[PDB]
């Protein structure tokens, strides 16, 4: 069995300016099989109201997902995405960097 | 959605017959031909989905997707090919649309015609007199009786396998006192040399 | 118009964990999902508004019935593969079919299967044959090719039926599929690199590359992926490393929807 | 190995009566269908079952309902029978539905006739007529004729028996019955059949000939109020021996 680990990318919908309303995205793609758990983190804490698209299919038989929440970037707040998969020994955390 | 095929076709034993089928459908996923003998179940004959001609034994089927047109070609016809031939097209949603069917009638090749009208023996358990028109060539047509108390059946082809022999026949009967075999098939156009054996 | 594509995916899971469905089917036009069905809802439902508004309920009723049968047919096929692989546990079985209507009017058609996310069977509609990757797929290939009418059926569906559905769906959602939102392109610096960033563009097909003094730098360029912004537009970037000892004329080039764009770094 | 089996082969029904047609298949197929066939129309789907555990309406579902009992069985149900439902009903099956070039496998067929009242059902009168002596001397062949007259509805099966065994060689039974009174819509029917044998076979005095007609009519549960005998399902025959 060839199990493929998820590629994780965190980014804002628009170019983020502090105080200006925006959207934080976590795009998880290229993984197989399809079971996956994704969480958005603010200062290390899980965000309650998080939205996500349906499981999507790629031509190379891998799957992709988009997790997003509405937020307003500040200078103090730190954001990250936490992904767990069968190919991950422990959950992997990817911090938002701008 | 629309599919059409002729109601009925008549050809001669040993000849070739081409049964047409045209369809107007939204989308096309294949055309089926089925054979249905009288009183029995339809059975699968052929399938076409790409253009061209597919040959299989005495039968072959053609398809033209652009013209929305298919035909079933029957070669070297035999009496056992007498049946209805049903056309069916699978549309864009994989639903079958069925044509009304084409009844194929095969006229047998009578080698030695011997047309005659016979008086059959009365049955002591019936009041009817029975006349048998038999052994006539396939070009002869039998007309239904113009009289209300006289009953005439259409022609029927029987095959005696032991003698490799085929003959047409029609039956007329009535309980009328004036009924006679000399006049039973008067409303039909029978051969000139039809044998009428003398009565008693 | 631009190149457009239609494709349907199927996914089957042999021993799924509790809650997760063992069968899923999703249709796409370009990158937009249009249809969905799974073994939990047992209903085929639209995934796009311009699909729900233009297709009558009798359409969703009919294909719901088809997919309930195909769900069972997919379960049967996966049982057969996993038995002949002598594989235990939970394994996946996938199918993709579809077609492309290219810009110049030509068309393509494809149909292929996968086991555990790896190629399994690939159909060649021009030779009317199946490509098998191993001896379990070679057994399926001989059975599918013995039914010559099934190969002919798929060739007609890929070349005629699939294209006709694609044209129909293209008209239903032309306000979405045939629009153009040109990109917003900028450059900035970030051990020093130049980042060419684009965002707010649709369709998601875009070409971004760096040029040094007029020659391409394909080996030294770093390409970021094309990512969804979440509002129907996309974003991407491409970086390159700066030479600290010599100055060069770096210029970013962006191609999108028939319009070429150049940003010279001063 | 049995194919598609559906029962009953014939049935008479009074308006408003309940009826259920059975259909089974031992081919391990997944899709099953119920069709009705009418003169001048192509087959019209009533209900279909894409696989075990799902059914859906066809083109003419009103007045019917179905139950996919299991993988093998798919039964058609008439709640309140109506004259418009008089038809031949065919059940079919395919390996899968919507999966390519799969053909249909049909059952033998079920002939339903729905009447307002049973007071016009009649069994056939059967009589055998012996060959003409003129035919024997002119053609050296002998044609017997069997007439089944006065029956209604057209639920008959005619067969010839020679020396106790059913024969098919030399037989021509009419493919379609004859309306005794073509004007009326409820006319009783007539049917003719011929058996032609060699003159030498007819002239053996110990050859036994018999035509018998199987008629499908009323059953024990059908109410009968007429003066004549109840036209139950029955076999009517007539015989003749060879003459030297
Ligand atoms: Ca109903
Ligand atoms: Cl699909």
């Amino acid at each position: 069995m060839i199990q493929r680990t998820p590629k994780i990318q965190v980014y804002s919908r628009h170019p983020a300016e502090n105080g200006k309303s925006n959207f934080l995205n976590c795009y998880v793609s290229g993984f197989h099989p399809s079971d996956i758990e994704v969480d958005l983190l603010k200062n290390g804490e899980r965000i309650e109201k998080v939205e996500h698209s349906d499981l999507s299919f790629s031509k190379d038989w891998s799957f992709y997902l988009l997790y997003y929440t509405e937020f307003t970037p500040t200078e103090k707040d730190e954001y990250a995405c936490r992904v767990n998969h069968v190919t991950l020994s422990q959950p992997k955390i990817v911090k938002w960097d701008r | 959605q629309n599919i059409d095929q002729p109601t009925e076709m008549t050809a001669t034993e040993g000849a070739i017959v081409q049964i047409n089928c045209t369809y107007q459908t939204s989308g096309f996923n294949g055309l089926f031909w089925y054979q249905q003998h009288a009183g029995e179940a339809p059975t699968f004959l052929s399938y076409n989905v790409l253009d061209g001609l597919e040959e299989k034994g005495r039968f072959s089927s053609f398809l033209s997707r652009s013209k929305g047109y298919s035909y079933l070609l029957l070669k070297e016809l035999q009496m056992k090919d007498s049946a209805s031939y049903l056309c069916a097209v699978k549309d864009s949603n994989y639903q079958l649309i069925w044509g009304a069917g084409t009844k194929l009638i095969i006229k047998p090749d009578i080698q030695n015609p011997d047309p005659a009208v016979y008086q059959l023996r009365d049955s002591k358990s019936s009041d009817k007199s029975v006349c048998l028109f038999t052994d006539f060539d396939s070009q002869t047509n039998v007309s239904q009786s113009k009289d209300s108390d006289v009953y005439i059946t259409d022609k029927c082809v029987l095959d005696m396998r032991s003698m490799d022999f085929k003959s047409n026949s029609a039956v007329a009967w009535s309980n009328k006192s004036d009924f006679a075999c000399a006049n039973a098939f008067n409303n039909s156009i029978i051969p000139e040399d039809t044998f009428f054996p003398s009565p008693e | 118009m631009r190149t457009h594509s239609l494709r349907y995916f199927r996914l089957g899971v042999s021993d799924p964990i509790h809650g997760v469905p063992e069968f899923i089917s999703v249709g796409y036009v370009d990158s937009h999902p249009i249809t969905t069905y799974d073994s939990v809802t047992r209903q085929k439902e639209p995934r796009a508004p311009w699909m729900a508004e233009n297709l009558a309920p009798d359409h969703w009723e009919r294909y719901t019935q088809l997919l309930r049968g195909w769900q069972q047919m997919f379960k049967v096929e996966l049982k057969r593969l996993q038995r002949h692989y002598n594989h235990s546990g939970s394994h996946t079985y996938q199918r993709m079919i579809g077609c492309e209507l290219l810009e110049d009017g030509s068309t393509t058609g494809f149909l292929q299967y996968a086991y555990d996310g790896q190629d399994f069977l690939i159909f060649n509609k021009d030779t009317l044959s199946w490509l098998a990757v191993d001896n379990v797929a070679h057994t399926i290939k001989q059975a599918w090719e013995a039914n010559q009418h099934e190969l002919l059926y798929q060739k007609n569906w890929l070349e005629e039926e699939c294209i006709a559905w694609l044209k129909r769906f293209l008209e239903y959602g032309k306000d979405t599929l045939q629009r153009t939102e040109p990109p917003l392109v900028r450059v900035n610096r970030k051990v020093t690199a130049l980042f060419c960033k684009a965002h707010g563009f649709y369709p998601p097909e875009i070409y971004m590359t760096w040029m040094k003094n007029g020659e391409e730098i394909v080996q030294e360029i770093d390409y970021g992926d094309i990512l969804p912004s979440g509002d129907g537009t996309y974003q991407a970037w491409a970086s390159i490393e700066l030479d600290p000892q010599s100055s060069n004329l770096y210029s970013c080039h962006v191609e999108h929807s028939g319009v070429h764009m150049v940003l010279q770094v001063p | 190995n049995a194919g598609v089996t559906q029962t009953p082969k014939f049935q008479v029904l009074k308006t408003g009566q309940s009826m259920t047609l059975q259909c089974a298949q031992d081919m391990n197929h997944n899709s099953m269908y119920w069709y009705r066939q009418d003169p001048g129309m192509g087959l019209r789907l009533i209900y279909y079952s894409a696989s075990e555990g799902t059914t859906d309406k066809g083109e003419v579902p009103n007045g019917y309902n179905v139950s996919r009992l299991n993988k093998r069985e798919f039964s058609l149900r008439l709640e309140s029978a109506a004259p418009s439902q008089t038809s031949v009903y065919f059940c079919a099956s395919s390996v899968w539905t919507g999966e390519g070039s799969g053909e249909l496998f049909f059952g033998e067929g079920s002939r339903l006739t729905v009447l307002e009242d049973l007071k016009n059902v009649f069994p056939p009168e059967v009589a055998v007529f012996e060959p003409s002596e003129a035919e024997i001397s002119h053609t050296q062949k002998a044609t017997l004729v069997c007439l089944a007259t006065g029956f209604y509805p057209d639920h008959v099966e005619l067969s010839w028996w020679v020396n106790g065994k059913e024969v098919h060689s030399g037989v021509c039974t009419d493919p379609q019955p004859l309306k005794e009174q073509p004007a009326l819509n409820d006319s009783r029917y007539a049917l003719s059949s011929r058996l032609r044998v060699s003159a030498t076979f007819w002239q053996n005095p110990r050859n036994h000939f018999r035509c018998q007609v199987q008629f499908y009519g009323l059953s024990e549960n059908d109410e009968w109020t007429q003066d004549r005998a109840k036209p139950v399902t029955q076999i009517v025959s007539a015989e003749a021996w060879g003459r030297a």
